[PDB]
């Protein structure tokens, strides 16, 4: 009863039929700045159904090698549908996100998925004093692979990672993992292009492994946005 | 003790005893029974 | 005026202290408080939040191999697979969770603990563990006709994928003293070991070895007392660009 | 569901239980919650009236202890030939230098706090005469306001500069700087640029930028020198703490980012954080009799 | 008498302290209040009062030649006519203004701010403006069919002589920072441009060329906050004859 | 009319307009009268509930800091051959020394106020053997009264003259003078001459005359020599304010008038207050990528 | 805390928000309308 | 486009549902496909995983 | 602020003196009280035992 | 006069004059009259 789960966002939906429950985080829900939160004057755009569904990402492949994947919300949609036209042409942005993480693989393989979302999760570098560079950083949509898991890339450590909101994809149990974000900011808005709220990582803590004859087994991302606000309005920076 | 004008000049709060760790364990969107999990 | 004395202690800078002090900034309006997911009200919340144990803290186990215990069908029966040290204080799996990181900024701690355990192999692995903890006062057992005397569960794998071994706080003391002497009496927790109950079974076309990932927690009769600063962090120099903020 | 929580729980006693369908001990990691295994349910317990407090573990208390931030050592003398800072210095305000406030600031992602300020000041001779019993001035100076060039500039007159003005045999100075933030929390973490272009820093917000804190000496200069060193502590107080956080394993490299590169070997090393056992059947601290 | 100890902080001067303090002349009486015009109780009365932009901040311009800005009768449509920094922190039109000069007094500001702008052609030069004002992030536009797309008014010259651009309060944060850094995230407005809506029409015997003066005030949500030391006066000297009030 | 305003003003959400005869963003400059358009009236808006303070611009606050308004130094020492501030020093008490205050008072044309008043002392060694404790004597001489003539004169017995007594290593020594205008206000610009003749001073209400401050060292002399450097900080209180005045720009040149000659180049020169930029069309900071 | 006799000595008055900036804004004897002002 | 994700599963069969978008009231059965009054655009199938 | 005055003995360690001081500990909470066997309340309960 | 937060950094106790001599004195089963003991 908690195994089949279909989600509907505007013209989208995604059915599973082995997922886990599904994460809150924080046990918030998204939803739109009450009058008594806004800072900024202008009315704003609400697109609804425009921008409120799901944007499926390229696909990876996990690999008996494999460190894992990342991608950071707002960076990795920015440039997609009419989510990223409101983006481009406006100066705030306000959203939460529904993620849905898509790994099958059959009954004689084995491999765990972490699916967390990091909240500010700013980045170190390895063995050196200068800061990530903007390139470093700043992905899109294809986003990044893990450096160092074990320490998730800013010198602190996976095994510790379960406070952030997660689930896991064990692929003797589950074939799906879903993470329903609140906004998370210290600001009411914020500008899209210089600032990620959340950062999707991926890392296989236990790795991908079966003794039938072997096949591709992609990880697909699944993000919709939910609540955008859009204030500002501005030509496109795109 | 607190003399000053400012309310931000006073001494620590140290009695707010409220807590809510079921929204880091638990944030399920269906909550766990006592019972299969899944 | 008013006749005073001054007592000892007077002009002293206590860094525990709790006085109100001079606004610096007089009429600051500070900025409206807005609601933000995840307020944090008291530590106890965060070690009971489950994280992964590094019980595989052996050379040869490198990064993310750490967090993983591989398990194989055996040929002897009721064999020994792993056993866990369970000193938060000294440097064992404990060490590096949420549990561990935060009691180690006390020096008192009681209340019980839970493990975890998920099985990650196939579909088609099957198999039964038990799972022991023995109060201190003797030798970690090494055959599971000893450990069985102790507290334990018994594992089935199936379709849920996890157990927990609840460590009840067994304690002569209200509390235990997180001691660089792991020997004390007034310290020392006992064991955790894992044998096999059956066996690992599984059939040709799943992998022949199988992983647990162990997590833990503080239940919520945990509690902590006397603060001390942590073991886990230091430094010997200036931080790069600590300097540059004086330039 | 949000409580008031002054004690750790009781036990209650439980009995055998042989129950078809219920599995307590079993438990689904993949959904993302924390295993609901309760004792009772594990073994057979017996009534415990628990009386232990949770006050030790509030955030403020965790929190809400004096640390060091900053601390400076300069030269009181006649600089007229020196290269230096010449009987004052500028500290560009930061929480991240000394690494047992930070890692405990960095365990949560936003904090809104009050910070009580205490200047502790030593003097000694320089390579004795006694010691002078010297005035002080620290000078807020926010964003964009000019900081002193000389010990003897006119920035000093403070005219709308929060100053305050403290001798050695004094107590420490004691000030609070209010939560001033221009959001409603301090960004700890930030995963963003500071800038609207490319070039901006990594890793610091903007919105969180507190200004400098200038430090003179008052009196001139003596016909020996003397080093001073100032000592400046922190107190968060009236805290709110938002998303707690995994600690910081590795050894910081710098104040400006997260970079890391861990110890040579283990503990803290990035490829072990704990140290090393013979084997998972090791039991390093054994008791033998 | 009462036992007593002293504080960190004991006797400090801070100078933004507020406590009494010994009255030097016993039973002076001050002189009766009388009611004089103008009393101010809150330095926002002030900055809501629109003053002069210094646009044509130009080398060529001098003195009040600088506080206007000259339209001329163009021949290609749609042509931009001149852009105004919206930085008060950085030295632009914005600084010797009233809702400037007392801003720069502090570090923190929120809430909208109106420009106006009076035509001072004759009375026979007809024509329609467009102002826009563009929220940060990108390059200021330098066409218009760019800046059509933020805020604007279009501006029929008329009987009434002045239109107000409102620029609304648009931020992320509730407030942002006088920061010498004018590219900062915390800091940038944006900007504000002039176009031709239509041209500059004029009969042969007014003036070809005629003058445009802009004003800025701030509206009543606005607010400031932590207090500084102004970066607009200094000095490196003794003021002349304050040597002789010693003497 | 009238109100009390505590918190910035709330924002309504407003709808398309298209009415004729109505035009909110036209206005008339030519009145004299700021434009009264309303963001609601110029663009389409949303409700904000406005939180934001407005205790930080009272006129109280906004003059009521500690800002320095006299320091000297003088010779503590023998001075039985010297051409000199001999062990004490007179002050004729004026606002207009020290720039900073002076600027912010100056915003106003009429000031009624009390002034606390803060003298910081500070001493050096000449060019050590410690630094000695001394006593000081601060006396108030009004309009008319006997300035004294010598450390030792007979003036300092301050029959009728409030005087203060204070040690260097006491606090600084405070009191407040009440406001002592013979008028209702004091004049901070006066448009006039203090006599009947015509060769009065310019620029300086008589009505405003405080008196002088006269400062000596208690203790004789010492053996060896010390500089010895008086601070007094003014800090208004209970302050009514009239007539906001346009700020200063040029540097002044004088405490005794308004004079005015500018910077040599822009900012704050005579014939350019804003820095230039290269033409009306150029964005000095424009945001490129 | 004032124990001194004469009221000058008291601390500063921070309460009076009381404005008007009309006199400063609106010195025009007949009141602008929402409206051509001329 | 409008698209559901389909996972395979005890489940045998997804529904597209294919909504009524229509500027007109009706479509013709016209034989010029591409005509404005006669085209319904298309459905395709992708891997997801 | 109040006007006072320093009296004779101000600054003097009394090894007898009684007086609140400073908890260096906030927030301690100590192990709760247990019954033990014979309490000792006033000394001259001890030499009425021969 | 306690004007800390914690009750354990208060002034001595000193006002407990409750006693029972008789658990050192006669800690006897059956209590001894005024009377042969044995
Ligand atoms: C001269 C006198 C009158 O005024 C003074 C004013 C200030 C000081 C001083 O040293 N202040 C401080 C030192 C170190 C850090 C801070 C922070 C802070 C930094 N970061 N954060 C967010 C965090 F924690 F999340 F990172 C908060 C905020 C305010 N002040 C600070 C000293 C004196
Ligand atoms: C010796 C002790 C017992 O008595 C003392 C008495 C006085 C002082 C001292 O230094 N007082 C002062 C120093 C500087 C200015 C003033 C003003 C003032 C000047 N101008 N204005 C109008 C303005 F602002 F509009 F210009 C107001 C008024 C009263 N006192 C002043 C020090 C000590």
């Amino acid at each position: 009863s908690d195994r089949v789960l279909q989600l509907k966002l505007g013209n989208s939906a995604i059915v599973t039929q082995e997922a886990a429950n599904y994460c809150c985080a924080y046990g918030e829900w998204p939803n739109y700045l009450p009058d008594h939160e806004a800072v900024a004057i202008d009315k704003p755009t609400q697109p609804e159904t425009a921008t409120d569904r799901f944007y499926t990402l390229k696909s990876v492949k996990w690999e008996t090698g494999s460190t894992g994947w990342w991608w950071k919300l707002p960076d990795a949609l920015n440039n997609i549908g009419m989510f990223g036209q409101n983006v481009q042409h406006h100066y705030l942005y306000r959203s939460g996100f529904l993620i849905h993480v898509q790994c099958n693989a059959t009954k004689f393989h084995q491999g765990a998925l972490l699916v967390v979302a990091i909240p500010e999760h700013q980045r170190g570098a390895h063995n050196t004093n200068t800061s990530p560079g903007f390139d470093d950083i700043m992905k899109g949509e294809e986003g990044g692979t893990f450096n160092h898991p074990y320490v998730l890339d800013d010198g602190t450590s996976l095994a510790c990672a379960t406070i952030f909101p997660h689930q896991w994809i064990n692929l003797r149990t589950n074939n799906s993992a879903t993470i329903v974000l609140p906004w998370m900011n210290a600001a009411p808005m914020d500008f899209p292009l210089r600032h990620n709220q959340w950062t999707l990582a991926i890392i296989p803590v236990v790795p991908l492994g079966t003794r039938t004859t072997s096949s591709m087994v992609p990880i697909t991302v699944s993000i919709a946005p939910m609540c955008c606000e859009f204030n500002g309005l501005r030509h496109a920076i795109t | 003790i607190n003399f000053y004008k400012d309310s931000y000049a006073a001494s620590a709060s140290k009695q707010d005893f409220s807590q809510d760790p079921s929204k880091f364990t638990e944030p399920v969107v269906e909550g766990l029974k006592a019972a299969p999990v899944l | 005026g008013v006749p005073t004395y001054l007592l000892p202690g007077s002009g002293q800078f206590l860094t525990t202290d709790d006085h109100s002090s001079a606004p610096a900034l007089p009429c600051f309006n500070p900025t409206p408080e807005m609601h933000i997911p995840g307020q944090v009200r008291n530590m106890l919340e965060v070690v009971q939040v489950e994280s992964m144990m590094e019980i595989n803290n052996t050379e040869s186990a490198v990064g993310m191999e750490r967090l993983k215990v591989d398990i194989s069908a055996l040929t002897d029966v009721d064999q020994l697979l792993f056993n866990i040290p369970l000193d938060i204080q000294l440097d064992g799996p404990l060490r590096n969770t949420l549990v561990g990181n935060i009691s180690r900024y006390y020096t008192h701690w009681s209340g019980s603990l839970e493990m975890t355990f998920m099985f990650c192999g196939s579909f088609m692995a099957a198999g039964k563990l038990i799972l022991c903890y023995t109060p201190p006062g003797g030798s970690c057992p090494t055959t599971r006709e000893t450990a069985m005397l102790g507290t334990h569960i018994v594992w089935d794998f199936g379709l849920q994928s996890s157990v927990t071994l609840i460590i009840p706080w067994i304690s002569g003391s209200h509390y235990r003293m997180f001691n660089n002497d792991a020997k004390s009496t007034n310290a020392n927790v006992g064991y955790v070991t894992c044998f096999m109950q059956t066996n690992l079974i599984v059939p040709s076309e799943s992998s022949d070895t199988c992983s647990l990932i162990g997590f833990i927690a503080a239940k919520d009769d945990f509690s902590l007392r006397l603060m001390r600063d942590s073991p886990d962090i230091g430094q010997l120099d200036h931080l790069h660009a600590a300097e540059a903020a004086y330039q | 569901i949000e409580s008031i929580i002054k004690t750790a729980t009781d036990t209650v006693k439980s009995e055998i239980n042989a129950e078809l369908g219920v599995v307590p001990s079993l438990n689904a990691v993949e959904t993302g919650a924390t295993s609901n295994t309760e004792p009772e349910e594990a073994i057979q317990t017996r009534t415990v009236i628990n009386q232990h407090g949770v006050s030790e573990t509030l955030v403020e208390n965790f929190l809400s202890r004096a640390a060091l931030v900053s601390k400076r050592s300069f030269e009181y003398k006649d600089h007229t030939s020196s290269t230096a800072d010449k009987n004052f210095f500028k500290w560009t305000i930061n929480t991240r230098s000394f690494v047992q406030l930070r890692r405990k600031l960095e365990l949560f992602t936003y904090l809104r706090f009050d910070a009580e300020i205490t200047i502790l000041t030593t003097v000694a001779v320089n390579g004795y005469v006694g010691l002078p019993d010297l005035t002080l001035q620290a000078m807020f100076v926010p964003t964009g306001a000019l900081t002193p060039e000389k010990q003897d500039s006119f920035h000093w007159q403070s005219g709308s500069n929060a100053s305050v003005f403290f001798k050695i045999s004094d107590p420490p100075a004691r000030i609070t700087i209010p939560f001033m933030c221009i959001n409603s929390a301090y960004s700890v973490f930030y995963d963003g640029f500071a800038g609207f272009e490319k070039n901006g820093l990594y890793g610091i917000n903007p919105a969180d930028t507190i200004g400098n804190l200038c430090v003179r000496i008052v009196n001139e200069h003596q016909p020996v020198g003397f080093t001073v060193t100032v000592r400046v502590y922190m107190k968060p107080k009236h805290i709110k703490a938002w998303a707690p956080r995994p600690p910081r394993t590795l050894p910081y490299m710098s104040i400006a980012n997260a970079n890391y590169k861990g110890k040579e070997r283990a503990p803290n090393a990035l490829s072990a954080i704990i140290g090393n056992r013979d084997s998972v059947k090791t039991m390093p601290h054994n008791i033998v009799n």
